[PDB]
RNA sequence: GCCUACGGCCACACCACCCUGAAAGUGCCUGAUCUCGUCUGAUCUCAGAAGCGAUACAGGGUCGGGCCUGGUUAGUACCUGGAUGGGAGACCGCCUGGGAAUACCAGGUGUCGUAGGCU
RNA sequence: UGGAGCAGAAGGGCAAAAGCUCGCUUGAUCUUGAUUUUCAGUAUGAAUACAGACCGUGAAAGCGGGGCCUCACGAUCCUUC
RNA sequence: CCGUCGCAGUUUUAUCCGGUAAAGCGAAUGAUUAGAGGUACCUAUUCUCAAACUUUAAAUGGGUAAGAAGCCCGGCUCGCUGGCUUGGAGCCGGGCGUGGAAUGCGAGCACGCCUAGUGGGCCACUUUUGGUAAGCAGAAC
């Protein structure tokens, strides 16, 4: 295919894969959800993501190839279950390709890809683990940097996994009964209910 | 080229809101529309049957002509350099009274009755509105508590 | 700009390095706001008038 | 299982009709073709004649639309004719006929149109409607509001707008819903009309129970007994009520009843009562345990 | 031997170039348009408006 | 009190045959005979072509009954089930329903000019008060204190008919 | 305090469930001779007043759903005008002004007019 | 709460409606002028609101001079009615 | 001359219009990830999106209004309107400048009458379409 120069930024509005965008074909990633998903919130307290400096497309093939890089390198240094990683990506934005050049008569191109358009300060890939795995995770999502495009540095969140609470309040809120875990993540319980969903709980 | 049809771009604008859709209410039936009051122009995909243009949409004007249901407009409408009067015939679904005219009658109201009762106690009042005129000196005190200190707070990831 | 271009007129300054006294107030501020990167306004004292 | 139809997104996009409509009271469609008056009239009272039918009460009232809400300008009840005669009843074909008669002779006593236009005096049951004179007021034009009835030939909403007609309104309508319209000839008769507006229908089930049955004549007519109502007695029952209803049309009401204002339903809770009941709850809760 | 298709770049140019112009507003505007039957009678207005010029006379004496 | 007496609404009759014609119109009189009523035809929803049913084509006749001819017709159509109803008979909404294999128990003689037909026996029970929402002028729901639940409906068929209901 | 008929605004009014309801009213309810309409007086129209508050209806309750209002998110995102600002670029900062919306949290939950009527 | 349908493409509108069904019908009729849209503010096409007739319908208020709205069409000359 | 008409590619005040940016999809339509609970679905959560999606929703922007062509008092005309001077519109007499926002400015005559040239454009900030891109093609200001 045509290098990632062509196709590395946002020039058009987004194209997704619709009643009148047919055609296009498969996204090279499938999968983005790795390692040990069916862990408990306890499980993997520590998270990192990978986050973006640049406005561009991540294209599919860039995707996947930078989730093998990182579970590569978690499965090596952290085993195959001590780790969930992430893609935070999903390949929406499809490209165009103009035929093998009568030069421009009729130039709309047929789809020829699926690029994820990413934004300055968003997650593109996120590893959780043990917290001793910290400088793994850094190595790992450094490691997957080479396998995009543009500028992305590596943010050690301080939120607790893949939740969206702080992991200094996230202890204080399971003991008072306002978090409870269900697989992967927690569900947040307000006050503001039927009384007997209380009482269930405690 | 796009097509010159009359309701060509109309999606959103003679759509109705989101949960007001249903029968017209009546009180937009009730209204008395005199000749010669301004009048709003909106139109209301409820009632598809004299319906305003889609140009003449937010637009104002006054009532000429008043028929059954259904009044006639004077609405300004420029072209290339010439505002052009247009005599629209929209039926009262698609027609508010501006409140803008209704604000200024209150005014007149006012004034004749300030420089009436004003003649009346030989006081000169002022009708004539001023804009907003830079704010006169004052004192401000400080209540004893020093105030808070502020600085530019450090950055976080 | 044609509305920055109407805004000089309205405060009589048609050419460069000119000068006129304003009545501030929300009518006029807007104005000299409208048209701020080709004047260059201020409070005069009692000296300069 | 099956997805939960009525869910959270179900009320978040669920538009409430109108009020009126909630309650099945107000048909809204025919409402704007019926109380709407034309804008080259310009705050022209457009009246109606709103006759409503309940299982013991004939409402008949005269009112105009406006946007603050309908202005009742005249009212006539069923219950109001135990002071011209008619004490049973009060939910028949002769009934609605005499609070008809009583909105439309009220209704003129309060505009003084009673002496101009009297409409017909002696009842016959024929098309009539009433004419303007000239030099005179011109005669209360009104129209009838049904409401959500079947109006089929016989309906008691007729009988009130006969009623009204012989007052001296000027309603338009026709005699095909009046009861005496054979539908197959496409021809009215006036015969049968009279005897619906006296109550002759009544007359002849209440003789054709005595003959057959006195346990269903009991049970059928009860307060026609006890108040002495006998079937040879109704047509001079209702003639004396159409000639006291066109004596003294105007209404009376009791001065003032001064009462302690007792309230009688549940006072609602403050904010203090929800969140002490809840506390309460709570506490009795890890209590129990 | 293609060409431009549509412009509007130096219209506003050319139109404000003499001025956007309002019609001046004249009292007594045009009754063109209006209900007919609502003019027949505007006209039996102003034909017969003389009848009652002798108690408009008498009327203003008053006064 | 006595504003919460089971009664029969309606006792709702179906003969649904597979095709119309000759063999439609004799299921007519068959509901005639018991009924004492004119049917009504039901014309087919949609086409099907392994029914061997047509479009807005007459398949099925249907009665409904009322007063102290529903509970005759009941008594005669629940004789021949010999008073028995399965558990399941009883929908959650207060009513139940069962089936007749030949109309012949039912009281109508053979004869050689019209076949055997199967009925379709549905009770429709309800409550006095029921009527509010179905009226046109102030129409309201029926309460939840107040509409009948399955319990209910099994309880009424145990008690009027002493009927046994089989788990 | 409350109930009718007609309404205006059309969820603060709706929905689920639970509790309570004087008096009148409303409704349920009782019948099919006439009016009228159905396969069937269930609906509809008509006739009536033995029965009760079951339901409808009204009021109240729910750490109720929704809805409504406000806070928060947030001077965040976005944005007018400006620069011989930065950067290879992608884009970003500043100047001049304008200024959001979810999640989250809190509060509220029909109201008004006309006429008649009950405590 | 329309998640159905409304002849068709799509959008909008629509629930005792504009959908479905039924019974009466021919306002899809005869006319004058004004107005809207594409516009040069010319024509055509298609629309809007009246008025004067003659009718339909409904108990009536009303509604209707084609299709719920946005497309579905044609100068001079000539022929024909 | 002040004053008053009249005027404006501009503000102010008052009041309308819109569905773009942003946002949302634990809200509708469409797309989409991972577990959890109850019994392949179903409930409560979770990841990522829309140009031909949207509950929300700017900035800039569009329309109107800011008086004598008014206000106030008293009458007249009508064949329209009609329970009733009841509307409506027109007309007549009398009374009342503090001209009833700021600023600038002379306007009007369908911006009169006749009228040449032009009807190949091109470029830049921002916005924006096709295109890998173009000293490319095509738009808005
Ligand atoms: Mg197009
Ligand atoms: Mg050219
Ligand atoms: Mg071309
Ligand atoms: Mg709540
Ligand atoms: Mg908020
Ligand atoms: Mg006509
Ligand atoms: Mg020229
Ligand atoms: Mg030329
Ligand atoms: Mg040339
Ligand atoms: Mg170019
Ligand atoms: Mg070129």
């Amino acid at each position: 295919r045509r290098p990632a120069r062509c196709y590395r930024y946002c020039k058009n509005k987004p194209y997704p894969k619709s009643r009148f965008c047919r055609g296009v074909p498969d996204p090279k990633i499938r999968i983005f959800d790795l390692g040990r998903k069916k862990a408990k919130v306890d499980e993997f307290p520590l998270c990192g993501h990978m986050v973006s400096d640049e406005y561009e497309q991540l294209s599919s093939e860039a995707l996947e190839a930078a989730r093998i890089c990182a579970n590569k390198y978690m499965v090596k240094s952290c085993g195959k279950d001590g780790f969930h990683i992430r893609v935070r990506l999903h390949p929406f934005h499809v490209n165009r390709i103009n035929k093998m050049l009568t030069g421009m008569r009729g130039a709309f191109g047929k789809p020829q890809g699926t690029v994820a358009r990413v934004n300055i300060g968003q997650v593109i890939m996120s590893i959780r683990t043990k917290t001793q795995n910290k400088e793994h995770v850094i190595e790992a999502l450094r490691r997957a940097k080479f396998k995009f495009p543009g500028r992305q540095k590596i943010h050690i969140s301080k939120k607790f996994g893949f939740t969206k609470f702080n992991a200094d309040i996230f202890e204080s809120m399971l003991a008072e009964k306002r978090l409870i875990p269900d697989g992967c993540g927690v569900k947040y319980i307000p006050n503001r209910g039927p009384l007997d969903k209380w009482r269930a709980i405690h | 080229t796009n097509t010159r049809g009359k309701r060509r771009g109309t999606r959103y604008m003679f759509s109705r809101p989101f949960r007001k859709h249903g029968a017209v209410p009546l009180s937009t039936y009730m209204r008395i529309y005199k000749k010669g009051d301004i009048v709003d122009i909106k139109g209301m995909g409820t009632i598809q049957k004299g319906m305003p243009h889609k140009c003449y949409h937010g637009k104002t004007g006054r009532v000429y002509n008043v028929t059954q249901h259904a009044v006639g407009i004077i609405v300004n409408k420029q072209l290339r350099g010439q505002i052009l009067a247009k005599r629209i015939n929209v039926r009262v679904e698609h027609i508010r009274h501006s409140k803008s005219r209704d604000s200024f009658l209150q005014r007149v109201k006012e004034n004749e009755r300030k420089k009436k009762e004003a003649k009346e106690k030989g006081i000169w009042v002022e009708l004539k509105r001023q804009p907003a005129q830079p704010r006169e000196a004052h004192f401000v005190r400080t209540g004893g508590v020093e105030p808070q200190l502020l600085e530019p707070i450090p950055y976080e990831f | 700009s044609p509305k920055v271009r109407k805004v000089l007129q309205l405060l009589r300054l048609r050419q460069i390095f000119n000068g006129t006294f304003v009545k501030l107030n929300k009518a006029s501020i807007n104005m000299l706001r409208l048209a701020e990167p080709y004047i260059a306004w201020g409070y005069p004292n009692l000296k300069s008038v | 299982f099956v997805k939960v139809v009525k869910n959270k997104a179900y009320f978040k996009r669920y538009q409430v009709k109108f009020r009126r409509r909630r309650e099945g009271k107000t048909d809204y469609y025919a409402r704007k073709r019926l109380v709407i008056q034309d804008k080259n009239k310009y705050n022209t009272p457009k009246y109606r004649m709103i006759v409503r039918v309940t299982n013991r009460d004939i409402i008949c009232q005269i009112a105009y639309a406006r946007i603050e809400g309908d202005m009742i300008v005249c009212a006539a009840y069923a219950h109001e004719l135990p002071k011209y005669g008619v004490k049973v009843g009060l939910t028949n074909y002769a009934a609605a006929y005499c609070t008809g008669l009583l909105l439309a002779r009220r209704l003129l006593n309060k505009f003084g149109l009673d002496k101009v236009y009297e409409g017909q005096v002696e009842v016959t049951g024929d098309e009539y409607n009433v004419e303007s004179v000239d030099g005179e007021p011109g005669a209360f034009t009104c129209y009838l509001d049904a409401g959500l009835t079947r109006t089929t030939t016989g309906n008691k909403v007729f009988g009130a707008l006969k009623g009204a007609v012989d007052g001296g309104l000027s309603i338009p309508h026709s005699t095909k819903r009046f009861p005496g319209y054979d539908s197959e000839s496409k021809e009215f008769n006036a015969e049968v009309h009279r005897k619906h507006i006296f109550g002759l229908n009544i007359a002849e089930y209440m003789r054709l129970l005595i003959e057959e049955d006195e346990d269903a004549y009991k049970k059928q007519f009860s307060q026609y007994i006890k108040n002495g109502v006998a079937a040879d007695q109704l047509e001079d029952i209702y003639k004396k009520a159409h000639a006291g209803i066109r004596e003294n049309p105007v209404h009376e009401k009791k001065p003032k009843k001064e009462v302690k204002k007792k309230r009688w339903n549940r006072a609602k809770l403050s904010l203090e009562q929800k969140k002490d009941r809840v506390a309460q709850k709570k506490a009795s809760f890890l209590r129990a345990q | 031997a293609k060409s431009k298709n549509h412009t509007t770049h130096n219209q506003s140019r050319k139109w404000h170039r003499n001025g956007i112009k309002k019609p001046k507003s004249q009292r007594y505007e045009s009754l063109k348009g209006v209900d007919p039957k609502f003019m027949r009678n505007m006209r039996f207005a102003k034909k017969h408006n003389k009848k009652g010029f002798k108690k408009m006379l008498a009327n203003n004496a008053k006064n | 009190n006595p504003m919460r007496e089971l009664r029969i609404r309606k006792l709702c009759l179906n003969i649904c045959v597979g095709e119309s014609g000759d063999r439609l119109t004799r299921a007519a009189k068959v509901l005639e005979q018991l009924t004492g009523q004119t049917p009504v035809f039901s014309k087919a929803r949609y086409t099907v072509r392994s029914f061997g049913i047509r479009r807005n084509e007459k398949i099925a006749v249907h009665c409904t009954v009322r007063g102290a001819k529903a509970e005759e017709i009941l008594e005669k159509g629940l004789k021949v089930r010999e008073y028995e109803l399965r558990k399941n008979n009883f929908s959650d909404t207060g009513n139940f329903g069962f089936g007749i294999q030949e109309h012949i128990d039912l009281g109508i003689k053979y004869d050689p000019s019209i076949g055997i037909y199967g009925l379709d026996f549905y009770v429709v029970l309800g409550r006095p008060g029921f009527s509010i929402a179905d009226k046109k002028r102030k129409r309201g729901v029926i309460g939840s204190k107040h509409r009948i639940g399955k319990e209910e409906a099994m309880r009424w068929f145990q008690q009027k008919y002493d009927g046994i209901i089989l788990p």
